[PDB]
Formats: structure tokens, C-alpha cells, sequence
RNA sequence: UGAAAAUUCUAAGGCGCGCGAGAGAAUCCACGUUAAGGAACUCUGCAAAAUACGUACGUAACUUCGGGAUAAGUACGACCU
RNA sequence: GGACGCUGUCUCAACGUGGAGCUCGGUGAAAUUGAAGUAUCGGUGAAGAUGCCGAUUACUUGUGGUUAGACGGAAAGACCC
RNA sequence: GACGGAAGGGUUUGGCACCUCGAUGUCGGCUCAUCGCAUCCUAGGGCUGGAGCAGGUCCUAAGGGUAUGGCUGUUCGCCAUUUAAAGCGGUACGCGAGCUGGGUUCAGAACGUCGUGAGACAGUUUGGUCCCUAUCUGCCACAAGCGUUGGAUAUUUGAGAGGAGCUAUCUUUAGUACGAGAGGACCGAGAUGGACGAACCUCUAGUGUGCCAGUUAUCCUGCCAAGGGUAAGUGCUGGGUAGCUACGUUCGGAAAGGAUAACCGCUGAAAGCAUCUAAGUGGGAAGCCUUCCUCAAGAUGAGAUAUCCUUUAAGGGUCCUGGAAGAAUACCAGGUUGAUAGGUUAGAAGUGUAAGUAUAGCAAUAUAUUAAGCUGACUAAUACUAAUUACCCGUAUCUUUGGCCA
């Protein structure tokens, strides 16, 4: 499966020649160079490792130094991926962002916004009790089980707890706009993260 | 530097008007119904600007057979065909939005400025 | 009305659509004269 | 989630926080030299370097305003005079906050703040 | 079967052997292999 | 953003002036009608001795909005008051002209004949 | 809302022992006077702090 | 200031509530703000919101002729000359 | 009971403010308490099982949340006799 | 399907008085669900006195959905608009150490009836405190320690687990099949919505007690001018970046494959026939298992692998500056070899024309200076300031066997 290591930089829109308004994210594009392979033979599946913006060379231990030690110019690289099933490459090649020319949609995996500590009524859209007519009962949860059967509260009632942070893969974004000297990629849609946080973008499923 | 405004400044083609808050202007844009096109017009009072780059709009305001209207057209948009300014008014606020409020004549008026001979 | 959409391909084609056979199976699926790409769903093919 | 950045709010409603830190600015700007708690001197040097930089061109409507934030008369005349021209030059950074220690009774977090460049006597 | 070949009879077995911390532990000292060979050649097994 | 127990302005010459919405048609839980959407009206006020009385029920069309909505070229409309025309039984405007301006998704919706009786379509 | 029945003596101790718990702070010795100084912290026994005076300590 | 001991500010004078400091998750409690709709919520217009003064205009049914009544409803209030 | 006006009462909630809650330092309780290296389900049973049978699940130990249970605590049931 | 007969369900009204009176808080409503199928609708069929359409009856099937208001404390029931459809039950007639007190079930008062009366009445009306900081178990989340057999740093196969499974309208096929006509398709596609779920801030919209302008009252800056505090927890109004939110935007509910329920078969018996079944061999659904998304080797069954290190090395932790992370945590970014934060410069932007001076007017005020002044939660640079010439943890034990090398 085609993918890429990208940077969500933002949001915006353009302007489609009859006039239409399409709201884009930009996803900007460090090189990514495959660094590696893993066979069905010696690994046990068949994929291609991919890797992109570097790191400082004074915060690279050895045994990441040591993976690249084999290629030629090729500095470490700080977010590394797997594609699994993917041929027409090998160590050391370059994957411009113009393997998407051809593709319609795509998929974006991100890790979402955090949120922190979060309450019911954000987290699962608890509606709540009336805020007057003598209520003591705003934002709880109100009743969690039953009364004696079954005397416990079972595994996955939802409750308050930590909110976001997975990662999430968002489907069949339309490709808006592919924009080889800067490196950007516009999609039709909204992507998980934050600004400056990195996305991975696949051809899409269907 | 931005990426995103580099996009923008590539993407813009249709460059902004000249026309401030508070003039009553004259705005002539298209109109598709289904494939055809049209010629549209609409006279108001300019009552607010609005966001930053790209997404820039701009907001009129007019009265129409006793009913008050209002339209929100995005400034780059190339459907915009023309812009003319029938009026040049003097305003203290940056948004008029007390028009909604006013009534009657001094529901559509601003006092222009006068420029010095 | 909003006029009623010709059902054409992505590729020009008229999107005419049949029903292969086989072991049983019964298949309703799309084709395109132009370009004789098989798919099932016309989703596919716009 | 937290929102409004650029404070830290001081633990206090807004008035309080503002005329907190209005006095200890003018005490910074008399004494050359204070201790306080870590949080409550970083604001007052987030506030005291912009008075400097303010301070550095001596005119009268510049004077004006830094009166609305300096309300000592003494203090204002110091700023413009004596500190600002030792500054003339440095592009930023002219205070320093070094920590002290956690405080006994309370474990509050000590510091001292200081002018880099003691102004003229 | 088909997803696992060894669940059935591991399971079986689990299930007569005894309880707790020493029946666990006998289920430990057992392997079971799909096919026809097996990886502890070193320990040259008694055939049965 | 019409709901339930909004009142609106008759737009029309049947003869009503206000009617009141009491159901949003064509969803279960639906809880807002938009412009071009056909929602269920009682009539609150009406011109003395007109062929249609406080009180009676008929099904509306609304052609004015206070609440903007998008557009596909980016633009928003936003009325000043709210505004309906009364409908018969084939979903076609009972009465013979409509007063003021009415908004152009009635284009889109397929209503051409409201919107050719309107003043102005904006 | 009170407790059913006693702890055991053992869940008390774990407990405890756990909740009390004070971490060491951080050492670096004084480039002046040798004391161990809490690190990043100004010197208290001779007011050095990366050879720079900043207090004066009295009695 | 005002009709006033109202409201607010302030002089003299008396005090800064006898655990504090960092971070501000959820949530509890007391409040502020709001698109469209305006009692559809709810046992109940509960609670809030809103009305409020001064000077004028204008005030029904009913009535024991006293009232109802500030009925309702409407206009004005800055600064300078 | 109904009408007018007005509104976050409601569709529908979100944001902000203040006191708690959160961490650290000092001071420092209460009711309850046979203990406890106290898992769940299906059954049985003074007839609703943390303690039994069978079976299943589960590395050890905390903290911040929420009460489903321990027929919770509080009041030798006020009702019946 | 008359008159009868044989059983299940344990929900209605009861029997019984077995648990409970040193307290098992009783009816509705709100919030939150879960389970059964005796299935309201969507799905797959059989038969009709089934022409089509629309039904009736029956079988299989619980994946999802199954409405808002007027009246009543009301469950129930009735009524008005709807929807493809507005299901039936269990769970202390689900859920008060979650909320509500309308009713029931205290002491007030009045009415109806009975009693000589005191009073009584599942007769009526009105008023009439809802306590408790969670010890354990259970559940929602984050960590500490430890193991995974040399010790660590990264990329992942996957058991297992969770989420996800909804539906209409309209235009074509087709006014064709069918039908006297009216009326009107089966099957298979396309486009537009509703409910619901997630991400996100481009637009729309709210907040914006940072900030700016206008303005009341009082005090202060000696005063004029120009400013500042106080009118709880913004004096009151008019706007507002960033962040956050939906009232916003975008996307998702497929398709396909394997085994199958009801049903329909093919080839053929027992029983020369017949028969879907007895040997075989098949089709067949919102159902099951893969497939989509998330978590996952504490899965002790503790995986696979690429690189580094070989008596404390590799590597990790603490400290400090901080974030896209956040309750303390942890992760992540960075630590003079550095733009991490602050300061500063500049910009995207808010306020919308400052102070001072000058002109005109008796003055209020206006104009010029002036897209001014001021504020810049963001962005891009800049070592000016602060992250120090730093402190603790941390590697093939041993036995047996096989293979290679010698
Ligand atoms: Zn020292």
C-alpha cells in the first residue's frame, strides 16, 4: 500500500474555477526514503520500511545509527513506518509525493487532539439533568446498573476518564490538489492532530 | 514564511476590491442554475469585514420591499464579477451591526464622508 | 428538476450492468463499453 | 483543557493580579534586586523587560503611558533616565531569575531577580 | 480446526488434567504440533 | 432553523399573516426545517372574512430564514424574519403572488413557481 | 461511605508505605565551596551560583 | 450625587477575616455571555429574564361612588450656547 | 386557568469567572470496624453468595474518578400486630 | 376454525406467611442502560378465495432502529401530527449512599358521609426537611515495581478484545409485465436526506474577566489637559486574534469471500414407484465467521526481527527549560554540539484614527498631523537571558542433549 510520511501544516480553502469553496488541509511532504525490507522468508511478511525527517546528531544512539549504517547517505530518520505488501522500491530509494497523481482518494492515519481528563457528558454526549426545577443533578451519570442482578457494574460502562490521543484513520478523503515543488498535498477534509503533529497517508482502500 | 500562505497567494487569481465599512456599494457576481449563468446584483451598505487571508468576506446589508436582507460574499471569490461604490460613508465603529436595530429611513443610511476641495 | 443524471462512467461510458454466473453464485455487476473495467457497485465507476 | 495562554494568573482575580503586579514591578525597579516566589518574579520580568523596551526612546507621550502602569512619580523618572540607557543597546534579556530553593514552613519555590546591568548612580 | 489445529485437543487436555497452580503447571510440560514433526529433536523423545 | 412552536410570517395573499410551525416533515427525530423544506402550520391571524381561518392546519413551504446557511460557492443569506407560503394538497403555493424577497434554494428544492411569483430572489 | 471492615495490617502498611514516600532532590556539588547544593539551586552556604554572587548569607 | 440616613465613591478614623504556596483535570457550588426558536421543559412561567425614576400626555368594566389606578398605553431626559 | 411581553426552562449545549476539588509543605478528624493472601458466571442453600459445588477469568501494588454490591452506615421501624 | 382436551410461560389479580420489623425506603418522571424472542419495521421464504398493487396467514431470524406534543401525579388510556415502523417482557413491577416529591404515607385547615360525642372514611381539596467526605469488591483511566533466561534500543506479525451492522424520498428500467378499466410492478442501479458516530476549525456561529474604543458616578495623580483605582467574582455598553465548542465543515454505515437458518434442489434409496438425504453433491438472509476501525506478546503460550554493548558498556532514570501531552503522572521536544522557553525584531491580525501641535468655532465640537496610536494567546527569526565545568541504576550463572567448526 502507497504511503507517505507527511506533516499536517493546516487548514484553508480554494476556490474551484466555476466557483465552488473547498475546504483543504495541506499536508507537507520531508523526503522519505525506504530503509529497509522485511521478507516473508527471514521476517515472516513482506513490507518496506519508510522513514523521513531526520534527527540531530547528538540524540542518535547507536543502535539507531547501526540501522543505517549499510546505506549511503542517508542520516537517520526520526518517524520510521511500515507498508506492508508494497514492491518497486529498495534501501536507499526516495518516494517523491507523486505516487498520489494517480489516486483519487486517500486514507490518513494521525494521532488525534488530546483532550485530557474528560467528563461523561463530553466524552459519550451524556445528555445531563435539568438545570432548575429543584435539580441537583447536572452534568453525573445518573444510574450505572441495575439494583441486585447483577450486583456489579459491568466491563465497558462508560464513565469519565482520559479523552483522546489514539491514533485514528480517517477514509476516503477526495485529493484536491498535488503540488510537487512544494511538496504539499491538498485533500478535501478535515485530518486528526494537531498542526505541526505528522500524519501518514495511504491510497485509499476503495 | 508559511507554506499555507504560498498555497494562498498561488491560489488567489482575483485580487480584493477597493472599498471600506460603511460605503454603500454595488456588487454584480454570477449565478449558475444548473448550466446556465447569470448576471446578479446587489446594492447595500458594506457592514463588516471579516477573516484573515484567503477566507476573507465581507458582509451587505440592504432593505428589500420593507424586508431587511443580508449576504456574506468570501472577497477572492471569482464569481465576484464587479464591485462599485455608489457612496463613501464615515463610520466610527468596525462593525455597523446596530443597523439591524435601527428602523425605518435611519435603518439604510450613513453619513458620508465629504472630501475636502 | 434538477435534470435526471445520465448514468456514465468516469471514462465516458455508459455504465451498463449485467449478471455473471458462476457455481451457484449469482452476480449483478457494472461495465463500461469503453473501457470493459468489471466492477459490482456504479459508485465505482464515476 | 487549558486555554489563555501568556498568564499564569497568579492564583488571584484579575484587578488583584494586575495591581499585584504593578507593585512589584515598582519595587523591582527601586531595590534593583528582589526575591520572591519563582512564578510571581517570571511574570514581573515578562512585564518589566517590555516597560524597558518601551522606555528606551524618552519622549513625552512614551512617558504618558508608562505612567498609566508606573503610578510612582520617582520610580517612572528612574526608569526613563537612569535604567533605559544602560539598555540602549542589549536586544532583549535584561533581567535575570535565578531559583533559590524550596522556602521552609510553606515549600514555596525562591528565586531572585536582578537587572544584568546595574543602571547609573 | 481450521483456525487453530491444536485448540482442540490442547483444550481437551486442559480440561482433564487437575486444578490450580500444579495442573497448570503440568499443562506447561506439554506441546502439541499440527503436523507430523516437531522442534525438540536435542532431547531425543521416547517414541510411544 | 425553524422548529416547532416557531412563528412565521405568511407570505402570501390567502389571507392568513402569522402561522405558528407545529411539525417538521420528513424524518423522525428531524428537528429544524431549512429554506425549501415543507413543514406543517396552524394558522394563529388572519385577514377578517379570507378563505382561510385562524385555527386550520395546512402544510407550508418556507422561503425566508433568520439563520444563514451555506451555500455551495461559499455565499450566505440571512433574512431578517421568518417566512412561509401556504401549500395545497399537490405541493404547489395556494395563493396567486407573494410578498418581499424570497431566498434561492426554493430554485433548487423545485419550487419555480414561488419563485417566479416572488419580487426579488436573492 | 465508612469503612466495612478493619484492614489487615498488611493492606495498612502497603498503603503507607507507598503514599509516604519522599524523593531525594538532585545533588551537584559547588564550583566555590564544595557543599553539595541542590542542583540548579543558588548555593546556601556561600551564595555562589556558576561563580556569580547573588545572596549574602549572615548568621 | 440625590427629595432622602437610598445607590456608589471617598475624608477622618479603624482594618486587610490567624494555614499557605503551585497548577488550573473531571466534577460540586455560587455567577457572567449567546446564533435560530420563545414555555415546545416542567406537577406548576418554579427559577431567571425583564419591567423600575423624574417630568407630561392618556386611563375601561365595575362600584358601597371612597375607589378600581402608578390601570392599560405613549413621549422626553447627555453636553455647549 | 388563559392571554401579552420577556427570557438557556427546554431542542442543546458550549465558553468564561469565583470558592472547593488536584500536587506539595505545616497542622490534623469523624461515624464504621470479628477478622480479609474479598474474582466472576451458572446452580444449591434460613429460599437475593466475596467465603459452598462445577466452570471461567486474572502479573504485583497504587492514584485520580463513579456508586452496582457488601440486603451500606445513622435512628432496639414511626406503618402492622 | 363452534362445543371440548392436553401444556408452557411465572408479567396481572391472588393463595401461602418460608427470608427481612436494634429499618429490604413504597408509585411515577428525568438521566443511564442491559437481556430474553412469544419479531412493530427493515431481511430471507411457504401458501392464499395471492391479477398487479395492497394484504391475510405461517416459518426462520434480536444486527440496528422503534417519535414529538395536548389531558391526567399518573402506569395505563384517549386525542392531534408524524414516521419504513412508533413491539412485547425480564432485570428489588431496572435504576432515590444519581436527581425530582406530583401522588402515596405524619402533625394544619376545609368539604362530603357515618358516629350522641371524642373521631373514623384506598371520599375530596390545599400546605407540608429527601441525610452521609467511598474501606473492600466491581467498573472507567493513568502510573510504580517486576518478569518475558545476556542486557538494551526501534520496527511489527498476531491470539484475544472493543467499536462499527439504520432508513426514507425522488428520477430511470416502466406507465412496460399485469389489468375491462382504474391502478400499478418484481428484479437490478443512480442521485438527494433524516437519525446516529468520529475527526476537525477552512467557512458559519458562541465564548473570549488578554486587549482596544465609547461612556456614568466618585476619588486620586498639585492643577488645566491627559490618565488611574472602585461601582462582589469585568461599572455599564460596542467589537475582538488564539484556544475551545456545534448551531459548523469533512468523512464513515459498503462491496466481496467462506461456512450456514427457514426455504428450494439435483442425482437416488430403504419401500421396483415416489422422495432434498439415507452415500454424496448444491443454492440460500439486515444472522455467524473473515473483511472496515481501535487496543493488543503480563498471550507467563510472555512472539518474530534490525542494530548497539561485553564488568557497569550499550542504554535508561533523576534535575532543569517546555510542548502538539497533561490531576501528581507518563509520553514527547530540548539542554551551550541548542531556537526549548522567555525577551526582542518582523508579519498574519483586533481596535478604527493616539499623545502633542496647528486651523476653525463664544463654546460644545470638527479637520489636518494620521490605515494613527495601542494591543500583537499565533507565526517566522534572533543565544540578549535561562536549560552547568551533573548525580544515581544498569550485561551469556549452571546442568543435559543435538548440529556445525577443531
Ligand atoms: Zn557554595
Amino acid at each position: 500500500m502507497l504511503g507517505l510520511i507527511g506533516k499536517k501544516v493546516g487548514m484553508t480553502q480554494i476556490f474551484q474555477k466555476n466557483g465552488i469553496v473547498v475546504p483543504v488541509t495541506v499536508i507537507e511532504f520531508q523526503p522519505n526514503y525506504i530503509i529497509g525490507k522485511k521478507t516473508v522468508d527471514r521476517d515472516g511478511y513482506s513490507a518496506l520500511i519508510a522513514g523521513s525527517v531526520d534527527l540531530k546528531s547528538s540524540k542518535v544512539s547507536k543502535p539507531i545509527k547501526g540501522q543505517y549504517k549499510s546505506l549511503k547517505d542517508i542520516e537517520p530518520k526520526r518517524y520510521v513506518i511500515e507498508l506492508k505488501g508494497l514492491d518497486g522500491y529498495d534501501a536507499g530509494d526516495e518516494i517523491k509525493v507523486d505516487v498520489f497523481k494517480s489516486v483519487k482518494y486517500v486514507d490518513v492515519t494521525g494521532t488525534t487532539k488530546g483532550k485530557g481528563f474528560q467528563g461523561a457528558m463530553k466524552r459519550h454526549n451524556f445528555s445531563g439533568g435539568p438545570s432548575s426545577h429543584g435539580s441537583k443533578f447536572h452534568r453525573h451519570l445518573g444510574g450505572t446498573g441495575q439494583a441486585t442482578t447483577p450486583a456489579r457494574t459491568f466491563k465497558g460502562t462508560k464513565m469519565a476518564g482520559r479523552m483522546a490521543g489514539n491514533q485514528q484513520t480517517i477514509q476516503n478523503l477526495e485529493v484536491v490538489l498535488i503540488d510537487e515543488e512544494k511538496r504539499a498535498l491538498l485533500v478535501k477534509g478535515a485530518v486528526p492532530g494537531a498542526k505541526g503533529s505528522f500524519v501518514v497517508v495511504k491510497k485509499s482502500k476503495k | 514564511m508559511d507554506l499555507i500562505r504560498k498555497i494562498e497567494a498561488q491560489n488567489k487569481k482575483n485580487e480584493a476590491f477597493v472599498f471600506n465599512v460603511g460605503d454603500t456599494v454595488r456588487v454584480v457576481y454570477k449565478i449558475i442554475e444548473g448550466s446556465n449563468e447569470r448576471l446578479q446584483s446587489f446594492e447595500g451598505i458594506v457592514i463588516s469585514f471579516q477573516n484573515k487571508g484567503i477566507g476573507k468576506t465581507f458582509l451587505i446589508r440592504k432593505i428589500s420591499s420593507g424586508i431587511g436582507v443580508e449576504k456574506i460574499f468570501p472577497v477572492y471569490s471569482p464569481i465576484i464579477e464587479k464591485v462599485e461604490v455608489l457612496r463613501r460613508g464615515k463610520v466610527r465603529r468596525a462593525k455597523l451591526y446596530y443597523m439591524r436595530n435601527r428602523i425605518g429611513k435611519a435603518a439604510m443610511k450613513i453619513k458620508e464622508r465629504l472630501t475636502i476641495k | 428538476r434538477v435534470g435526471s443524471k445520465e448514468l456514465i462512467s468516469r471514462w465516458g461510458g455508459k455504465i451498463i450492468m449485467k449478471s455473471k454466473f458462476e457455481n451457484g453464485k449469482i452476480k449483478h455487476y457494472a461495465e463500461c463499453q469503453t473501457s470493459k473495467n468489471t466492477a459490482r457497485k456504479p459508485r465505482d465507476l464515476f | 483543557m487549558k486555554t489563555k495562554l501568556g498568564f499564569n494568573r497568579l492564583s488571584r482575580k484579575s484587578s488583584h493580579r494586575r495591581a499585584l503586579l504593578k507593585n512589584m514591578v515598582i519595587s523591582f525597579f527601586k531595590h534593583e534586586k528582589i526575591s520572591s516566589t519563582k512564578t510571581k518574579l517570571f511574570e514581573v520580568k515578562r512585564f518589566a523587560e517590555r516597560l524597558i523596551t518601551r522606555a528606551k526612546v524618552d519622549t513625552v507621550h512614551n512617558r504618558r503611558e508608562l505612567s498609566k502602569f508606573i503610578h510612582d512619580k520617582h520610580i517612572l523618572n528612574k526608569l526613563f533616565t537612569k535604567i533605559s540607557p544602560v539598555f540602549r543597546q542589549r536586544s532583549g534579556g535584561y533581567t535575570r531569575m535565578i531559583k533559590l530553593g524550596k522556602r521552609y514552613g510553606d515549600a514555596a519555590e525562591m528565586a531572585i531577580l536582578e537587572l544584568v546591568e546595574k543602571p547609573l548612580k | 480446526s481450521e483456525r487453530k489445529p491444536c485448540a482442540p485437543l490442547e483444550i481437551a487436555i486442559k480440561g482433564m488434567l487437575p486444578k490450580g497452580p500444579l495442573g497448570r503447571n503440568l499443562f506447561r510440560n506439554l506441546k502439541v504440533f499440527s503436523g507430523s514433526e516437531h522442534t525438540l529433536k536435542a532431547q531425543n523423545p521416547i517414541k510411544l | 432553523m425553524i422548529q416547532m412552536q416557531t412563528y412565521l410570517t405568511i407570505a402570501d395573499n390567502t389571507g392568513g399573516k402569522v402561522a405558528q410551525c407545529i411539525k417538521v416533515l420528513g424524518g423522525s427525530k428531524r428537528r429544524y426545517a431549512k429554506i425549501g423544506d415543507i413543514i406543517t402550520i396552524v394558522v394563529k391571524q388572519a385577514i377578517p372574512n379570507s378563505s382561510v381561518k385562524k385555527g386550520d392546519v395546512y402544510k407550508a413551504v418556507i422561503v425566508r430564514t433568520s439563520k444563514e446557511v451555506r451555500r455551495k460557492n461559499g455565499t450566505y443569506v440571512r433574512f431578517d424574519d421568518n417566512a412561509c407560503v401556504i401549500l395545497d394538497a399537490n405541493l404547489s403555493p395556494r395563493g396567486k403572488r407573494v410578498f418581499g424577497p424570497v431566498a434561492r434554494e426554493l430554485r433548487d428544492a423545485n419550487f419555480m413557481k414561488v419563485v417566479s411569483l416572488a419580487s426579488e430572489v436573492i | 461511605a465508612v469503612p466495612k471492615f478493619k484492614p489487615s495490617k498488611s493492606r495498612s502498611r502497603t498503603r503507607r508505605s507507598i503514599n509516604m514516600r519522599k524523593k531525594i532532590p538532585q545533588f551537584q556539588e559547588c564550583s566555590n565551596c564544595g557543599n553539595l547544593g541542590v542542583r540548579h539551586r543558588i548555593c546556601l552556604k556561600c551564595g555562589y551560583y556558576r561563580n556569580n554572587q547573588y545572596l549574602e548569607i549572615g548568621l
